[PDB]
C-alpha cells in the first residue's frame, strides 16, 4: 500500500499492487486505496469492506534531500457522496521545495476550504506548486527532474519486475524513450489529402 | 427512370429539377457543362497538382 | 394618426416583399410547384387548428440519430453526505510500535 | 394600454360588480379572471391588442 | 381610424388571395410592382383619410 | 410426431442434474474438511456453488412449452414440427457448436453450477466477503488465497 | 488481427450521425473526411439503412433512409429516424420557407447557405392561411412555435437578436421537385374529398 | 452497386441501437443469428465506436462503447452517447432493483426466471427513503412515473397487469453497483440515525 | 538492424513511385502509387499497436 501511494505520487498511471503478480498486472487501484478497500464484502450493502464510505479525503506525501534542499510532492483525493467511482472524486497535486509545505500544511487549508482555498493557498505560498489535472503536475515535476515520463514508468515497474521474461519489451517500451513517427506519418499522409480531394 | 438514376448519382445543382421532360432541358445544359467546361478544368488542376 | 399610419406602412411593406418574391419564383421549376401548393392549401380551413394536423409523405432529410441507449450513460446522484467537516489531520499514535511473536 | 395594466384594472373592475351575482364573477382569484376575459375580448373581436 | 385600419386590411388580404389566384399571370404582377402608387388603395377610406 | 416424446430430454436432464447434485454433495463435504481449518488471524474458510440456468435451456423450456401448446393445436402437425424442430435444431446447434461457451453451458454440468469463496467467522458463522478470484492483495494474501483452494 | 476503419472517418461518420447532416462552412473537415470516402461512408451506413446525400454546391451533407427489403415505405417509420414525421402546418411554413430560399439563391447565388428572413415577413404569409386572431402574441407565438418544431427538424436556425433568422439550404433537399409533387398529389386527393 | 447486408443482421442491429439491448425474450431468433454472427455486428459498430457486450447466461445481449484504452480525457467522450444523472428517486429504485436481481439469484441461481415485485412493497420501500408527498395517491403516481421512465431506460418492463413488474437483465451490468450499494447503506443507516 | 517485411515494402513502394512518375498517362499509375504508399503511411499510423 505504502508503495503504491509512491507510486501514485511519482506516476500518472502506475501498475498498482505489481509486486503481487510479479511484473506483468496490477488489480488495486487508486480510488480502492482512497476508500480503504480491503475485500469483497458481501458485495451488496456491506461497508465493511471499504473503511471510508462517507464523504471522505485522502492525502499522501515524501520529501527528499538533494544537496540539503528538500522537495515534498503530494496529493488530495476527496469524495462528497456516497458514490464510489473516479468521476465523483476530486483532485489534488502538490510539488514543493519548501520544506514547511509539509502534508500536515496542506491538509489544514483543505480544511480551512475546499479547492478555491488550495488555490489561494498556491497564490499565497512560494516555493509551492499544486495542480487538480495530473498533466501539468507531473509536466512540472519532469521538467524540475529533467526525466521523462518514461523513466518514472520504468521506476514503477522495476519496484516489481522480477522476469525480464524476454528483453524487448522490457527495453523498447520501459527503457527506451519513444520518438517513433506515427503523427509525422499522418502529417505527411495528411498534406496528400489535398490531391486526393482534386482527385476525387 | 435513368433520370432519377441521374439525381441518384447526383450530387449538384440537378435537385433543381425533377424526373420529367421539362427536367431533360437542364439534364442536357448540365451534360454539356460538365462536358466542357467542368471535366477538363478539373483533370487541368488534378493532373497539374 | 401616425399610429395608422405606420400601421399601413407596415402592411404596404410586407405585401410589396410578398409580391418580389411571388414574382421571381413565379415559373421558376419548383416555384410554380409551390405556388400549385399554396392554392390548394388555400381551401382548407386553418381554424380547425387541430384537426387538419394531418400527416404528409414528406423526404426525410437530415435524420439525426443520437442519445443511443448505452448503459454506459448512467450515474447516479451525487447524494452529498455532510455528517462532519474534514478538519481532523493529526498524526495520532497510529505509528506506534507493539508487535507479537 | 398595456396588457397587463388592462388587466389589473378589469380585474378591479370585476370586482367592483361580483355584486351582480347572476354572472358569477370570480373572487378567489379576480386577477386571472381579468385574464381569462381579455382571452375573450381577443377571440371575440371586440379588442384587437397590437 | 380603427374602421380604416380594418380597411386597409381587408384590402391586405384581397391582394394577397387574389395574387395567390394569380399564380402564374406575372403580367398583373409586374404592372402592381412598376407602379409607384399604393397597392391598398381602399380610396373609399384611404382618399377621405389622405 | 405422437410418437415423439419429451422422453429424449427428460432422461438426459436428470442425468445432468444428477452430476449437478453429486458436485454439489462434494463440495458440501469439502465444506465440512474447509469448517475444521482456520484461514485468516480471525476467520475460517468455506466454498460455495450456485445453481446456473442458461438462456439455452430457457428457450428449451419456452421451445417445450409452445410445443405442448402446439399439442392444443391442430394445423396437420405443422405447428407441432416446427416447435419441435426449433427444440431439435438448437439442440444439434450447440452439439454443433459445442466450443461456444453458450453450448458447454447448455450441455455442461461443471457449467451449470458456479462456484466462489467466502470467508466465515469462526465465532458466530457471520460472512461478510465473498472473492471470485484473487485479485487486490499485498502478496501474501495470494499465496494464502491460492495454497488453500488449491 | 484487428481492422479499426479509419479512426478519422471514425471522427467524422459518428459526429454526422449525431446531427442528422453536416455543413462545410461550420464543420469543413469531417465534411472533406466524408468527402473523402463516401464510399467507406455508405456501406459503413448501409446496415443501418441510412445513406448519404451531397450537395457541395451549397456545402451540405445529410442522411436519409433508405429504402430496400422493405419495398418504399413511410421513411419515417423507421426505428432510427427520431423525430415524428412532419405534419403539412409545418409544411405549410416549409413552403414559404423553400420559396423565399430559392428566390435569395437566384439573386446572391449558390455561394453561402445565408439565405436569411425576418420573422416579421412571415406574420402575413401565415396570416392569411392560420388567420388573422388579431392579437400579434398569440401569432408570433404560434409562428416562433413552428419555428421551433422546424429547428427540431434541423431546417431553420432559430431567431437570433435582430429577430431574424438563416435557413439552413437542407431545406431545399426536402422541397424537391419529386416530393413537391407527391405532396401536390395526395394534397388535391385532400381536397377532392374535403368536398 | 454495393451487396447489401443481411437483412436479418441488420434488423437486429437496428433495434439493439433503438434500444441498446436485444434478448431471448424480445427478438430470440435475431439473437440467434447475432450470436452466430457477432463478428458482422462489432464489425458495423466499430466504426462508430460501438460494441457489444453479451449475456449468454441471461440471454442478453447489450451496447457498450468501444473504445480504446488511456484515453487523452481520463474517461471516455462519445460524440452519441450522451450521459445522465438520475435524480436520488430513480437511482434509489434502480439501486433497489439492483440488490433484487442479487438475491433473486442468489437464492434461484444465475439465469432463473425473474420472480415478479409488488408495487404494494415498492411503495413501503420508497416511503422508507422518501417519506411522503402528501397522500398514498401521489406515493403510487409517482412510482409509476418512475417506472415509466426506468422502463424508458429498458431496466424494467412496464407495470404490469397486476401491479407487479419484472426485471430486465440489463441490470445485471449498470454503470457502477458499488455506487449504488453505499448509497443505498448510507440512506437506510442515515434514517435509521435521523429517526 | 532488421528491415521487416514492412519496411522493405515501404522502400518497394518508394521505388515504385519513382518509377510510376516516370511514366506519363492519365494520372492512374502516378496516383496509384503515391496513394498506396500514403496508404501504408496511413495504416502504420493507425495500427500502431500491430
Amino acid at each position: 500500500t505504502l508503495v503504491d501511494a509512491l507510486m501514485t505520487l511519482l506516476l500518472a498511471n502506475p501498475r498498482y499492487n505489481l509486486a503481487s503478480t510479479g511484473g506483468h498486472e496490477s488489480d488495486r487501484d487508486l480510488i480502492s486505496y482512497v476508500r480503504g478497500v480491503s475485500g469483497p464484502g458481501d458485495g451488496g450493502e456491506g461497508q465493511s469492506h471499504i473503511a471510508r464510505p462517507g464523504k471522505t479525503v485522502t492525502g499522501i506525501a515524501a520529501t527528499l534531500e538533494r544537496e540539503g534542499k528538500q522537495v515534498r510532492l503530494g496529493a488530495l483525493l476527496w469524495f462528497d457522496s456516497t458514490s464510489s467511482s473516479v468521476t465523483d472524486m476530486k483532485r489534488l497535486w502538490l510539488f514543493s521545495d519548501n520544506p514547511g509545505q509539509t502534508l500536515e500544511h496542506w491538509l489544514n487549508v483543505y480544511h480551512e476550504g475546499g479547492t478555491r482555498l488550495l488555490r489561494q493557498m498556491e497564490k499565497e505560498a512560494i516555493g509551492l506548486w499544486t495542480y487538480p489535472n495530473k498533466k501539468q503536475y507531473l509536466a512540472r515535476l519532469r521538467d524540475f527532474f529533467e526525466v521523462g515520463e518514461n523513466a518514472f514508468t520504468l521506476l514503477n515497474r522495476a519496484a516489481g519486475l522480477k522476469q525480464l521474461n524476454s528483453i524487448d519489451e522490457i527495453f523498447r517500451e520501459l527503457v527506451l524513450d519513444d520518438h517513433s513517427a506515427f503523427d509525422r506519418a499522418a502529417e505527411v499522409a495528411n498534406s496528400f489529402d489535398g490531391l486526393t480531394e482534386i482527385h476525387q | 427512370k435513368r433520370m432519377s438514376e441521374a439525381k441518384r448519382v447526383d450530387t449538384g445543382a440537378l435537385v433543381e429539377a425533377g424526373a420529367d421532360l421539362d427536367d431533360i432541358p437542364v439534364y442536357l445544359q448540365r451534360l454539356q457543362e460538365l462536358t466542357e467546361e467542368a471535366l477538363p478544368e478539373k483533370l487541368n488542376r488534378f493532373l497539374d497538382y | 394618426s401616425q399610429t395608422v399610419l405606420q400601421a399601413r406602412a407596415r402592411s404596404e411593406r410586407d405585401v410589396r416583399g410578398f409580391m418580389k418574391t411571388g414574382l421571381a419564383a413565379e415559373h421558376h421549376r419548383v416555384g410554380h410547384l409551390l405556388n400549385e401548393f399554396l392554392n390548394l392549401a388555400l381551401k382548407l380551413d386553418w381554424q380547425r387548428q387541430m384537426i387538419r394536423k394531418q400527416e404528409v409523405p414528406l423526404p426525410a432529410v437530415g435524420v439525426a440519430v443520437t442519445g443511443i441507449p448505452a448503459i454506459e450513460r448512467l450515474r447516479f446522484k451525487e447524494v452529498d453526505d455532510e455528517a462532519e467537516q474534514t478538519l481532523d489531520l493529526s498524526n495520532h499514535a497510529a505509528d506506534l510500535t507493539q508487535i507479537g511473536d | 394600454i398595456p396588457l397587463e395594466e388592462a388587466i389589473q384594472s378589469l380585474s378591479s373592475i370585476l370586482i367592483e360588480h361580483v355584486s351582480q351575482e347572476q354572472y358569477d364573477i370570480n373572487q378567489d382569484n379576480p386577477f386571472l379572471q381579468a385574464s381569462r376575459e381579455l382571452r375573450e375580448w381577443i377571440k371575440r373581436r371586440l379588442i384587437v391588442e397590437r | 381610424f380603427r374602421r380604416v385600419e380594418d380597411s386597409w386590411r381587408e384590402a391586405d388580404r384581397a391582394l394577397r388571395q387574389s395574387i395567390i389566384g394569380e399564380q402564374y399571370h406575372r403580367g398583373d404582377i409586374v404592372e402592381r410592382l412598376l407602379n409607384d402608387q399604393d397597392a391598398l388603395l381602399n380610396t373609399p377610406e384611404g382618399r377621405v383619410f389622405d | 410426431l405422437n410418437r415423439s416424446s419429451d422422453d429424449g430430454v427428460t432422461q438426459l436432464l436428470s442425468h445432468i442434474e444428477h452430476e449437478v447434485l453429486v458436485i454439489e454433495e462434494r463440495l458440501n463435504e469439502l465444506n465440512e474438511t474447509m469448517f475444521r481449518v482456520d484461514f485468516q488471524p480471525d476467520r475460517y474458510l468455506r466454498l460455495d456453488t450456485k445453481k446456473v440456468v442458461h438462456e439455452s435451456l430457457r428457450t428449451l423450456e419456452k421451445a417445450q412449452r409452445q410445443l405442448n401448446a402446439a399439442r392444443f393445436v391442430d394445423d396437420n402437425g405443422e405447428s407441432h414440427y416446427k416447435a419441435l424442430q426449433v427444440l431439435v435444431a438448437q439442440l444439434r446447434d450447440a452439439s454443433e457448436r459445442n466450443r461456444t461457451l453458450g453450448a458447454k453451458a447448455l450441455l455442461d454440468p461443471r457449467f451449470r453450477l458456479e462456484f466462489a469463496v467466502s470467508v466465515m467467522d469462526r465465532q458466530s458463522g457471520n460472512v461478510i466477503e465473498s472473492r471470485t478470484g484473487s485479485q487486490g492483495g499485498s502478496g501474501g494474501e495470494k499465496e494464502i488465497i491460492a495454497s488453500y483452494v488449491l | 488481427s484487428e481492422t479499426r476503419t479509419l479512426q478519422k472517418i471514425r471522427e467524422a461518420t459518428q459526429e454526422l450521425l449525431k446531427y442528422g447532416l453536416l455543413e462545410e462552412a461550420s464543420k469543413p473537415n469531417l465534411y472533406r473526411i466524408v468527402l473523402s470516402h463516401p464510399e467507406e461512408v455508405t456501406r459503413i451506413l448501409e446496415p443501418l439503412d441510412l445513406d448519404i446525400g451531397i450537395d457541395e454546391i451549397r456545402g451540405l451533407l445529410y442522411v436519409k433512409v433508405r429504402l430496400d427489403e422493405t419495398p418504399a415505405q413511410d421513411e419515417w417509420a423507421h426505428p432510427l429516424v427520431r423525430r415524428q414525421r412532419l405534419n403539412l402546418e409545418q409544411s405549410l411554413l416549409v413552403a414559404i420557407l423553400r420559396q423565399h430560399f430559392v428566390a435569395w439563391e437566384q439573386e446572391s447565388g449558390t455561394g453561402a447557405s445565408q439565405a436569411q428572413i425576418a420573422i416579421d415577413d412571415l406574420l402575413p404569409q401565415l396570416q392569411i392561411y392560420l388567420g388573422d386572431p388579431g392579437s400579434e402574441s398569440k401569432e408570433r407565438t404560434r409562428l416562433l412555435t413552428l419555428l421551433d418544431q422546424l429547428k427540431g427538424h434541423g431546417l431553420v436556425t432559430s431567431p437570433d437578436a435582430h429577430e431574424r433568422i438563416v435557413i439552413r439550404p437542407i431545406i431545399a433537399h426536402l422541397a424537391d421537385p419529386i416530393n413537391l409533387q407527391a405532396l401536390l398529389a395526395w394534397l388535391r386527393e385532400q381536397i377532392a374529398q374535403q368536398t
